[PDB]
């Protein structure tokens, strides 16, 4: 804690076991949808 | 029928856009003009008068099922590079023999890019 | 003193009618049976121009809805401002139309225009000083394009003077409503090139398109469909009815607009148009309504300007702004973008400036373009009608009510001259 | 207003309208005893004693058919002067249906609708239900439509028949029947759409999981045909379409008026549970030949016109949407002067389920009517089996021994010749 | 986005497919009835089974998959076991006779039969795919309408689809062991007429996954559902870059455009590394570089036939787990410097490689153990030239005699079909030999 | 008034693109929302170069994340800073490329640089005075390196004097992630060299070489290696943002480092890295960041200067320093080591001080250097490319787009050329 963003700054979440990713750019009818990401990255 | 150009808007209505994965129906991109009054070329009920040019093609459509389909039917694709001049000759000799797959409704529009290796 | 008398013609016409009169209604504070419950002293000084008074301080339209049925006018009565429109305005028959634009035009729809013509003239002999006639209508079906164009013809013969504006549904390139549309759309084009005065077209794919990839519905509906219609129908006639410092009625957009008697079909778009959760994002000054008022995918038309050249544009601005941006802006898109703007008009745009934003907004505006790129849409209905015609495709139906048949060569003559002036007018040095 | 006028001939006519009928009651609020515990006037007209009595006329010439109704459940529901009964059945022949028993009956219906269309304010037009291989069907009913024309006009006269079948058929002198009265209706009808009896029982064996369906199971889906089309007269909508809309968008010329029928979501209700039924998938399932409903296939010919029919819980864009991928495929193939080709129409109401029914509850539904050059083989099929029997001059005397000519076989089959080629040269291109 | 249409063709294919989705139902949340445990989120949480699963208005997601077989009894044991509501019925296609381990009835009498009832319910299932990345084909050449009824599908899918990206999973035939006696006729038949119309094509045989479930797992007597499982984290592997969260993405695109240079040669090899046991993965460091070897080595390969008798065309490295992009790196680099691997001379940029954050599932019962990272492998190689000399060899055996081809001729099929499809092969065998040779 | 307009193109665009919104935005107090919450007022003065205002004191960036595939713009905006972009800006097809760059170059890519030309029209025309654009991409892919040419192509067509860098990310000498790289690497650098005013090169085993031997970091992502790219990305244009007591936009770079208009392939670097339990060892002076600007392993392109010669340098500085210490040791490795200076310039380093450090840092220093050691990254690609093309490898692949077998010989031969361009000054 307490760091400044600085390039070594950075530690992994070891405890993280689903990675999933949504959909949230896609098509439609013809059109180009980006909806609101609800959720993040494992579907939290 | 023909397909038309919504001249701002074709993007929404292309056929990959509309979930339509496989060959479709091309479109007209410029329309042509002309003036003043159009003949009738047909008569009353239908027909097509004497004198006007028919087509030679069938009247009904043609649209090859599958007990009429040829037998042993020709890649879609066939680039001709890196080949030896034979094979490639037999290729294009392939696609040549079978005129009726071509030409159909649902026929075949194969590709013959580049120049085999001589 | 300036009013305005609104006739609205087939199904289409009713329901973009009722939606433009709850936008009115919503606009001056009139609650749905018909009592004034607003807020300023402005909403209620120019209402005549569409609200005629009644006894007790209700505000009756000035609007008259014909149908060759009532079965759109039953839906019209059951909505929520149903009760609002007299009951004596609603004018029906017994048969339908049919798609018919023979039984519109002579054997049907002639027994109903003078039921149709005593009501209006009833309702223009109550205006102190009666401006002109709007028609809503639709080029598609039957009611809606020969009786409507019935009706424009003998407004016309008797109100000359006056002004006639229609807002047209024009059929759309991809997928028509009607497989005998051409005929209708080509007999009615050649009607309004002679009998209107202005006359914008409208294209529900142009509107698809706008409530699909910049308002971001996922389900719209036809009654938002009329809601963009409408926003940008009661737009052109606001100077009309609240104060500005450049005032600008219909009459002075016709003039600054139309320059050859023949040429008078326009291309509308509205600004401030944005996103549901994007609001955010965009900031709402003047350059923001110049760059999506001249965006050339936001059009009411599907016909490109960029592929012609904008012979005037007109644009009609609603809030609190400064004349110094809005001139600059307006001289600077002139000068930014030479290729889309005819050299022998110097300048092209037509500013009008009104003071009260609608209700909700900072601003607003809306853009009324002519261009010589709208004749992309006769050549598409004069290549089907060609393709149709020249084989008696669907010709007896229109043939058995007395209907010649020197009347679509005429027409078709008539529209394809428009096209060949359009495009001297474009390669003209 | 916008009344409804339904006529039933035949046993196929009477048995189709006890199915038709039972929807119709059951869609409003009415009772099979005439009370309601105001959309009905387009098919019930309200009597001072609160009893909703039906605008229809059964006919029949044999009375085992309507003394089945007249004993049913429906026996208070309908006016005793609406079913109307012979003595002598017409027995698969033209001859006894049209001129000698057909003609001591037909000057008793004509009393019954000129009564029928002196209430309706404003009428749209008649129906007719028939079949093409009855007796009465065939004859009695070509009798109607040439005596409708002259007493009333420019009225709409729209028609559904049950065509023969390319295999099965119920009688021997089938074609006899199918030609003589093609002939002489054919300048006095608007538009025949048309189902056959064998794509409907490949239907319900295919789609639905019944093997071994009656004709009890195939009633009630073509009155869910019959529903769809008068479905905008009645329920609020957001394009409507009248029963005037039809013959203007489907018949291109005066000898060609038989379109085709299709009615897309037509599942179980084991199968409702799996698939998601949206517009585009209902949509791509009208255009596809295993589920029409005549054995005739679209893609050995052009098309002409098509008119879709939703009805449900459906969206403007999702229509346009869906019919722009149908016009792109390479397999709907248009004829070459028709370059707009179609009708949409949009309405309200959901589809309603009756009890002891067979389809499932369902929220979207499409009913098209194409009309295409496909039915060519329909028409030079049975051209070969009126020509196979009568080149040696079988089953004719049945046919010149009541009240006929002998010289009407060789102009009914000289005529046909004619639509043969007419079908064949509006398809060639220029 | 990201659909696949998996097409399983063959008792072969339908046994490998009730192994696939039994994995992806575990992957994903989804029950064998369909539903997920309820989602407990606000709308919809987490989409990521669009590739596999749709989803109908009600909470219920029905696969991409399409089931073809000739004989009822091997669909009816998926209609009426565990998995039996999850497929929507009209997925699985059977017919009422089989084709009999012929080629021909397979091909031109039953097949064609069958043909078009199939090509509709793909179209279906290709019209709900906003963005379609390609078809998946598994099946096996040995049978009838795994070689016959197959090769006819892709011939169609050419006509109808055209360039479209159509992958193919196959099981070539074993060189010792076998089922048949008929299967050189078949194998020979359906690689010339799927030669022009298949993009890429990845094999394996029976006979090297016996090699490894005796061996390297310590499961003696394996039976074909031990090797349909490991088909399976194959084909999860090659997908798991269009569902799960990834540091480097691979589509089902950048394989035939990194493998298969030449129009003729499409045939690459499947490997799959760290498949160990329980008693042997409490011993055993699996690290990043330590399971990079044990993709080239020709025991833990998945055909037999040993890759040091050829060159390597070209690679492709499909890492999946807890790995660094350092230590990808820092092991290429070592294996390039043996000379007991040798990288064809023409080919001096060799790899491709993808890089997966999601680690393999672990399959309740099954025989692996619980691996924190994984390699897959599909590398073309020259060594496959030694392969169809073992089937020129016993193709040429039995036509010089003209034994069986009384069963193909009657069947609707002319002969001299039989002397020229060895003919074709005839030259892919010195079409290996001249991408063998270096540029003197 | 000096505004920047930010490109990013492909899977390697959108994940250098992204940390590097997530290091200018801390730079200058900008949260995951988008609102300012800074403390000083030089964290707004000037922040209109990067982000254009949004409504009610909220700030958005200039980004145009284009893709071919919608699948890695997915992860991009599920992260930490994901809500900051406005959603219309998002570029995406249907299906990709395959690393390939004909399907990318003329098939794929061009029925989307349509749409993506409409978006940057619309913020180009948005500025007060536009002084240049960027792009971050990918040399070996298919859309980085496909269609990404296809944008500078189509832009130098219609802004022909304003700026156009590129940050490549040309492929490696050791190990290939893809097969088919040196016929996408080949045909990308013939676009550049007549098509870009600068072009920065990037290898990806120098960025290992970072993290590995001096930043020591024992599991170092591609998380700490966009990192390291996006802190040379804002070592190039701070002196606009941030005052200076002697300053240097990005065109006065450009004019001080190219003599020749072909010679436009620099060499980044940075320098106060260091590694874990050095920092309390650390002597803080301003002679120890000119030892590591300079120091010949730590350059981000994976080409010695060893072997060629300097033909200009720069170096940009980030602090409170002083003039004449600055000044001094550019006088001073210019004149103890002076075998690697060209001889036809005699003081070849071009100098700048920034005043605003980074966050926790009390000075900064950034490099870029133009060499001959620099074409030795021109001759690898040309005999991989020369030994796959003899034989005619991949190129069915190529060809079966449409392509010519002589557009492959001079992009051979024009990139032969500028190899003998650079020859002559060594
Ligand atoms: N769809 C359907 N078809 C029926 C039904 N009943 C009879 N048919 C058809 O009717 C044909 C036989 O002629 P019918 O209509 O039954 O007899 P008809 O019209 O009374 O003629 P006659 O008995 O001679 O007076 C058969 O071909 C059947 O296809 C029915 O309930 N539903
Ligand atoms: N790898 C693997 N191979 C299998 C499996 N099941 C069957 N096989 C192979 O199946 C081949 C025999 O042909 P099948 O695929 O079983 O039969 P088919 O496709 O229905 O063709 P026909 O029986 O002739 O109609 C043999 O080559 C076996 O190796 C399996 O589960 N895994
Ligand atoms: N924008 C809009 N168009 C409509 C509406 N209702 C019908 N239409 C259009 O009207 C055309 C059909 O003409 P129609 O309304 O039937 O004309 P009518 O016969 O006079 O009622 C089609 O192109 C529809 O798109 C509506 O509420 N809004
Ligand atoms: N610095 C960096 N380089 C990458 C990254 N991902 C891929 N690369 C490099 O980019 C190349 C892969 O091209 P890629 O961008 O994935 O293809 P594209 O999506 O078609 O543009 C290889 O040379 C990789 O080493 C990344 O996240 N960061
Ligand atoms: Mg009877
Ligand atoms: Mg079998």
């Amino acid at each position: 804690h307490g760091l400044p963003f600085l390039p070594g700054t950075s530690f992994k979440d070891l405890t993280k076991t689903a990675f999933h990713r949504s959909q949230t750019l896609g098509y439609r009818n013809g059109y180009a949808v980006v909806r609101r990401p609800t959720v993040g990255i494992g579907g939290d | 029928a023909t397909n038309y150009s919504a001249n701002q808007y074709e993007k929404p209505f292309s056929p990959k856009y509309l979930q339509n994965w496989s060959l479709a129906k091309p479109t007209k991109e410029r329309i042509s003009s002309h003036e003043g009054y159009t003949q009738i070329i047909a008569n009353d009920r239908g027909h097509l008068l004497p004198s006007v040019p028919r087509s030679k093609a069938s009247p009904w459509g043609s649209f090859m099922g599958t007990w009429q389909m040829p037998l042993k039917v020709p890649p879609a694709r066939a680039t001709l590079t890196s080949r030896t001049a034979a094979g490639a000759a037999s290729l294009t000799r392939w696609i040549q023999k079978n005129p009726d797959l071509l030409k159909a409704s649902n026929g075949l529009r194969p590709e013959i890019f580049g120049k085999p290796h001589d | 003193m300036r009013e305005i008398v609104h006739l609205q013609a087939g199904q289409c016409g009713n329901q973009i009618g009722a939606k433009f009169w709850e936008v009115i209604s919503d606009e001056h504070g009139i609650d749905p049976t018909g009592t004034y419950h607003g807020d300023s002293d402005l909403q209620l000084e120019r209402i005549n121009v569409y609200y005629n008074e009644a006894t007790g301080g209700k505000y009756v339209p000035r609007a008259v809805l014909v149908d060759l049925e009532p079965g759109t006018m039953d839906s019209v009565r059951s909505g929520p401002f149903g009760q609002i429109f007299r009951p004596d305005n609603f004018v029906f028959g017994q048969s339908g139309a049919g798609n018919n634009w023979a039984k519109g035009h002579y054997t049907e729809g002639a027994e109903l225009v003078d039921s149709v013509l005593d009501v209006v003239r009833k309702e223009a002999e109550s205006c102190d000083c009666l401006q002109g006639f709007q028609l809503t209508h639709s080029l598609g079906g039957g009611t809606g394009s020969g009786m409507g164009t019935l009706l424009i013809s003998k407004i016309r013969e008797e109100y000359p003077d006056r002004i006639m504006n229609t807002f047209s549904v024009v059929p759309s390139p991809k997928v028509s409503d009607t497989v005998v549309e051409p005929y209708n759309a080509t007999l009615s084009v050649h009607q309004l090139v002679e009998n209107t005065d202005e006359t914008y077209c409208i294209d529900n794919e142009a509107l698809y398109d706008i409530c699909f990839r910049t308002l971001k519905l996922t389900t719209p509906t036809y009654g938002d469909l009329n809601h963009l219609v409408s926003a940008t129908m009661s737009g052109v006639t606001t100077c009309l009815r609240f104060p500005g410092q450049l005032n600008a009625d219909l009459r002075k957009l016709a003039v600054n607009m139309v320059p050859f008697p023949r040429l008078h079909f326009f291309m509308p778009g509205f600004a401030p148009l944005t996103s549901r959760g994007s609001q955010q994002y965009r900031a709402l000054t003047v350059p923001e309504l110049t760059q999506q008022m001249f965006d050339a995918k936001n059009m009411m038309a599907a016909c490109d300007p960029r592929h012609g050249r904008y012979l005037t544009v007109a644009a009609v601005f609603r809030g609190r702004m400064s004349m110094k941006e809005v001139d600059e802006q307006m001289l600077n898109v002139q000068n930014k973008n030479s290729s889309y703007f005819v050299e022998w008009i110097p300048n092209n745009v037509k500013t009008a400036v009104c003071d009260i934003p609608p209700r909700g907004l900072k601003m607003s505006a809306t853009f009324i373009g002519n261009s010589t790129a709208i004749q992309e849409l006769f050549k598409r209905i004069s290549e089907q009608f060609t393709a149709m015609f020249r084989r008696k495709a669907f010709l007896h139906w229109y043939t058995g009510e007395g209907m010649d048949e020197m009347e679509f060569t005429e027409a078709e003559s008539n529209m394809n001259d428009l096209v060949s002036e359009y495009q001297q007018y474009q390669d003209a040095t | 207003m916008r009344e409804c006028i339904s006529v039933h001939v035949g046993q196929a006519g009477v048995q189709i309208g006890n199915a038709c009928w039972e929807l119709y009651c059951l869609e409003h609020g009415i009772q099979p005893d005439g009370q309601m515990p105001d959309s009905f006037n387009t098919f019930f007209s309200e009597t001072g004693a609160g009893k909703h009595v039906p605008r229809a006329v059964f006919v029949d010439l044999e009375p085992t058919v309507i003394d089945e109704v007249r004993t049913g459940t429906y026996r208070q529901l309908f006016h005793p002067e609406q079913l109307i009964t012979g003595k002598e059945d017409a027995a698969n022949n033209y001859a006894r249906g049209h001129y000698t028993i057909g003609k001591e009956l037909i000057d008793l219906v004509l009393d019954r609708i000129r009564k029928l269309a002196d209430q309706c304010t404003g009428l749209q037009g008649f129906l007719i239900f028939h079949s093409f291989g009855g007796g009465t069907g065939s004859g009695f009913t070509s009798l109607l439509m040439e005596r409708l024309s002259v007493d009333y006009g420019k009225k709409s006269k729209l028609e559904f028949s049950i065509y023969p079948a390319p295999q099965v058929s119920t009688a021997v002198v089938e074609p006899y029947n199918s030609i003589l009265t093609t002939h002489t209706t054919l300048e006095h009808s608007d538009c025949a759409f048309m189902v056959d009896n064998e794509a409907i029982y490949d239907i319900c064996r295919r789609n639905l999981d019944i093997e071994r369906p009656t004709y009890t199971n195939l009633n009630r889906l073509i009155g869910q045909i019959v529903s769809s089309i008068t479905a905008s007269l009645r329920f609020d909508g957001a394009l409507n379409v009248d029963l005037t809309e039809f013959q203007t968008n489907l018949v291109p010329y005066p000898r060609i008026h038989f379109p085709l029928a299709t009615y897309a979501p037509v599942i179980s209700a084991e199968k409702a549970y799996h698939e998601q039924l949206s517009v585009a998938e209902i949509t791509n399932a009208c255009f596809e030949p295993a589920n029409q409903m005549v054995k005739c296939d679209p893609r050995h010919g052009k098309y002409m016109a098509c008119c879709l029919l939703y009805r449900g819980d459906v969206v403007p864009k999702d229509v346009n949407a869906a019919i722009a991928t149908i016009k792109t495929k390479r397999t709907i193939q248009f004829v070459d002067w028709c370059p707009t080709g179609f009708k949409v129409g949009i309405n309200y109401q959901p589809p309603t389920v009756v009890p002891g029914g067979d389809l499932a509850k369902v929220q979207r539904a499409v009913c098209m009517l194409s009309n295409t050059t496909a039915i060519a083989e329909a028409w030079a099929r049975l051209d070969h089996k009126f020509d196979l029997m009568y080149a040696k001059r079988a089953f004719v005397h049945w046919y010149v021994g009541e009240g006929m000519e002998e010289g009407e076989f060789s102009e009914a089959r000289e005529d046909m010749a004619a639509l043969e080629k007419d079908y064949e040269e509006v398809g060639m291109d220029s």
